[PDB]
């Protein structure tokens, strides 16, 4: 009767490749997520995540290269500082910290991506729908 | 039959008057309603205490300085810090500059149109444009007073509206010798215009007296105001309350305000109804600002103001309960503040560099009090060991004249309205004249 | 030219800034035809055929909504007058609590309050709207004058342009352009984060490089940067630039990016969230209602 709406942000060099590898390997995972491609996770900033919740996201996922393996050397280190503040800002706004998920997944790690998608879907499904859009549409 | 005056014009904020009649056609219920509320007391919870002087000024755009300083003081108590003398003087200078602008604003741009045209039908004439069209000299002077006051606020406070220099332990910047010199030179003109203003008021209140309008909304109540050794003071001292006969009932430190003041809640207005706790809802009614302060004070702190106050006291006595004479007292205060701006600028300590004292350990309780141009202003904050606000309470000036404004409008209707036909545009404006006498700031009062 | 003004969930500060034109206000009022202005005149209803309308304040109660809608129908050009109208303003922080919590504090639990039956004023007073909203969320706004309050010269410049038929143009850059504080040529690097009362700030060096959360970097110019020049950080009262929707989000991004940039790979990413104990109040003082997440879920 209700299926989570999850948006994803994946870097072109690793997680986007990781996600493709899951597909090549037919690694089935829940169909809630919809991935947006960026070149680096360093491109990801608070406004992209907050915009997603505004639009009605039940969960927001972000995937970048392993720390130290960014195709652009240190893009993910900036995103890591940005996401930690964002977790706390979401709690201050009444959004469960768990509705945001960030992971480091390389292009070959298809199994990790599959399992991260499985685990995240279950997490959001258990939390139920994020009632922000319904609250705003009043 | 039910009539409604909405919005009440030439007042700050959202107010309205209802006038109901019974089936026979006789006057039934007359009430004053305030239709706004933002809830500053609750949303300040969770905020940084040192950020209170940034949020409270946004309670009102006219008396923002009063809130900035009241918050600064409370915050200075939250941190066990006593600010340096130069900071106390800069804060007071900002406070007097602000009072000149607020009093000039109210008298000339909000009150004067009625005092000048009390029985007109031309609604388009009852405003500063109508006054400027026949007496431009009056509006030019109002503007020059306002500009002078706001200039002081801008120089000492950083911004003419929503100042920012009153920080934890004092001021963020000092007043430079050149700035001081420029302001002191301009101060003499502000006093001259303030003296002239008192005469414009005498003339206009004489016109009000000729139309039997000087006694509108009359009732006797207690009066509260801040005094420093019994002398009129808008920045420091203790809060004094005199009874309807002029006897001093209480004299207390603003930090003990909760033991003397109480605020009742009526279902027809977002504005509370305060009263003296010991006396009650009816026997404890008190008023604040201008006349109420003159009434509690032994004397004025400045000489020119003292002379007009002496002349007024001999002619109208002490205490004076006339709502319409609040206009007169407002002019005496416009002059005292103008005189004080000069006095403070002449005090060599104003240009000192010892403007800040280093904040001490956080004490989770702090009360800030100043006499805003519309009455006693109290900001009370409670915080955690981190200095994050956990609870707040604001007793904002005009809220204390709400009982007076609600009684007063009823009394105007009782005097001029028997049947609905009697409620003519001029009579309805008489009700708004009583409201305006108290110089209400409804955004302030509700916060 | 029939001009009109009204005020909603604000504080009158924008109207006072209009009056801070002083001598120039009379010159303006001789050119324009003021047909409605609650603070200055007694015309009770908004008349029809209004050419330009200045609407102060954001949407806080049911009546604000009715007035906004009425002014939109009577006026050819609607102007969100000031930060409250444009971005929601300081009252917008009320969105962190339920309307019941804001009202229960003011009319029940405040220390001085005496309310026996425990009632919330509900007779002849309007109900509060679910959340504070910028004027553009309920009606179509043609232009806007940012600032809390907007400087008097800016108000005149905008009104003047509209009377001439010209389209008004606001400044585009961020505040550091106007700020007189010196910046490091090597770029910004933040070592620690201090609350405004911590330490004694250097009067010449940029407050952001000194560890204070200064919003000038994420705030539109025009005010003249009076706050940093006065010794305190910018609180972001003019709102974001035209290229930034959420000011707070961009400010956090910038702040997190430069925090410990000289030790980029080893700096602890938990120092910053552990240090800022009031995130919303630090980044959304004047713009919470215009943010992507403009409320707190309860
Ligand atoms: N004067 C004043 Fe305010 Ni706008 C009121 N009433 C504040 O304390
Ligand atoms: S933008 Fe600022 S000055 Fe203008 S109404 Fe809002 S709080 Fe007042
Ligand atoms: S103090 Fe603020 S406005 Fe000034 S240069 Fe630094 S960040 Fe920019
Ligand atoms: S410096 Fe910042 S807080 Fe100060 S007036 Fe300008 S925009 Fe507002
Ligand atoms: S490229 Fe994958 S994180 Fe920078
Ligand atoms: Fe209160």
């Amino acid at each position: 009767e209700w299926e989570p709406k999850i948006i994803g942000f994946c870097c072109n060099w690793c997680t986007y490749g990781g996600a493709d590898t899951a597909g090549v390997g037919r690694m089935q995972y829940p169909p809630s997520i919809r991935i947006i491609r960026v070149m680096c996770s360093g491109r990801i900033e608070p406004s992209l995540i907050l915009k997603a919740f505004k639009e009605g996201a039940d969960g927001v996922f972000v995937g970048g290269c392993h720390l130290g393996d960014c195709h652009y050397d240190s893009g993910n280190y900036k995103w890591q500082r940005r996401v930690m503040m964002l977790y706390e800002l979401l709690e201050e706004l009444g959004i469960e910290k768990e509705r945001l998920n960030h992971e480091w997944i390389s292009a070959s790690e298809g199994e990790k991506f599959q399992n991260t998608m499985k685990d995240f879907y279950n997490k959001i499904e258990a939390l139920g729908p994020c009632k922000l859009k319904e609250e705003l549409d009043k | 039959v039910k009539l409604s005056v909405e919005p009440v014009t030439r007042v700050e904020g959202h107010g309205k008057i209802s006038v109901s009649f019974d089936d026979s056609g006789n006057l039934d219920k007359v009430r004053f309603h305030v239709v706004e509320v933002r809830g500053f007391e609750k949303f300040l919870e969770g905020r940084y205490v040192e950020d209170a002087p940034i949020y409270t000024p946004r309670i009102c755009g006219i008396c923002q300085v009063a809130h900035h300083l009241a918050s600064a003081k409370a915050v200075d108590n939250v941190f066990g810090v006593k600010i340096p003398e130069t900071a106390e003087l800069l804060r007071n200078l900002m406070h007097q500059g602000a009072t000149v602008h607020s009093h000039a604003l109210h008298f000339y741009m909000l009150a004067a149109p009625d005092l000048m045209f009390p029985t007109t039908d031309d609604v388009l004439k009852r405003n500063l444009m109508g006054i400027a069209k026949e007496h431009p000299e009056i509006i030019k002077d109002a503007i020059e007073l306002r500009k002078a006051g706001q200039n002081v606020v801008r120089v000492v406070g950083g911004r003419a509206i929503h100042p920012v220099t009153a920080v934890v332990g004092g001021q963020s910047k000092s007043l430079k010798e050149e700035e001081r010199d420029e302001l002191l030179k301009l101060s003499e003109r502000t006093i001259e215009l303030s003296e002239k203003s008192i005469e414009v008021g005498k003339k206009l209140l004489e016109n009000i007296k000729d139309e039997d309008l000087l006694d509108i909304g009359y009732f006797e109540s207690a009066h509260m105001g801040m005094v420093n050794n019994g002398v009129h003071d808008l920045y420091d001292g203790k809060l004094r309350v005199v009874n309807s006969e002029g006897k001093v009932e209480y004299e207390f430190d603003p930090s003990e305000y909760m033991n003397y003041i109480a605020e009742g809640v009526k279902p027809y207005s977002y504005l509370k109804f305060p009263y003296l706790k010991d006396k009650g809802e009816e026997d404890g009614i008190y008023r604040v600002n201008t006349l109420s302060r003159l009434n509690v004070s032994d004397k004025m702190a400045t000489p020119l103001a003292q002379k007009y106050y002496d002349e007024f006291v001999k002619e109208f006595g002490k205490p004076c309960h006339h709502p319409m004479l609040f206009h007169y007292a407002r002019l005496i205060e416009l002059l005292s503040s103008a005189e004080m701006v000069k006095e403070l600028l002449e005090n060599d300590k104003i240009v000192g560099e010892d403007i800040r004292a280093e904040p001490e350990e956080v004490v989770g309780d702090g009360v800030g009090c100043v006499e805003a141009p519309r009455g006693t202003l109290i900001h009370h904050f409670k915080t955690d060991d981190d200095g994050i606000i956990t609870d707040t309470n604001l007793v904002v000036a005009t809220v204390q004249n709400n009982p007076a404004m609600d009684i007063g409008v009823r009394k105007v209707a009782e005097k001029y309205i028997k049947a609905p036909e009697d409620a003519t545009p001029q009579v309805l404006n008489y009700m708004e004249m009583l409201i305006r006498a108290y110089d209400p700031c409804l955004s302030c009062a509700t916060h | 030219v029939k001009i009109a003004t009204t005020w909603l969930g604000g504080c009158s500060g924008c109207h006072i800034s209009l009056l801070d034109l002083h001598e120039e206000l009379l010159n303006l009022l001789e050119n324009v035809e003021l047909v409605h202005c609650p603070v200055l005149m007694d015309v009770k209803e908004i008349p029809d055929e209004v050419e330009v309308a200045l609407i102060e304040g954001g949407i806080r109660n049911e009546e604000n909504l009715e007035i906004a809608k009425e002014m939109r129908e009577r006026a050819k050009i609607v102007i969100a007058f000031g930060t409250c109208a444009a971005f929601g303003g300081v009252p917008g922080l009320g969105n962190l609590y339920s309307n019941d919590e804001l009202l229960d504090k003011a009319y029940k639990t405040t220390i001085t309050t005496k309310n026996d039956d425990g009632i919330i004023p509900n007779e002849e007073v309007p109900e509060l709207v679910s959340r504070v909203k910028p004027l553009s969320e309920v009606i179509e706004v043609d232009y806007f004058i940012p600032g809390c309050p907007p400087n008097p010269e800016m108000i005149a410049e905008v009104v003047k342009a509209l009377l001439e038929g010209k389209e008004p143009e606001l400044p585009k850059k961020n505040l550091c352009e106007e700020c007189a504080r010196k910046k490091s040529e090597e770029g910004v690097a933040i070592e620690t984060i201090k609350r405004n009362y911590e330490g004694n700030p250097d009067p010449e060096k940029c407050l952001l490089e000194q560890g204070y959360i200064c919003l000038g970097i994420a705030t539109r110019e025009g005010c003249g940067a009076p706050c940093p020049s006065s010794g305190v950080p910018c609180s972001g009262c003019s709102g974001p630039t035209d290229a930034v929707v959420d000011q707070g989000a961009k400010m956090i991004s910038a702040l997190c990016s430069d925090f410990g940039i000289d030790n980029d790979r080893d700096v602890d990413p938990m120092i910053l969230p552990k240090s800022i104990k009031d995130k919303i109040g630090s980044f959304y003082k004047f713009t919470l209602p215009s943010a992507f997440v403009p409320i707190r879920l309860k």
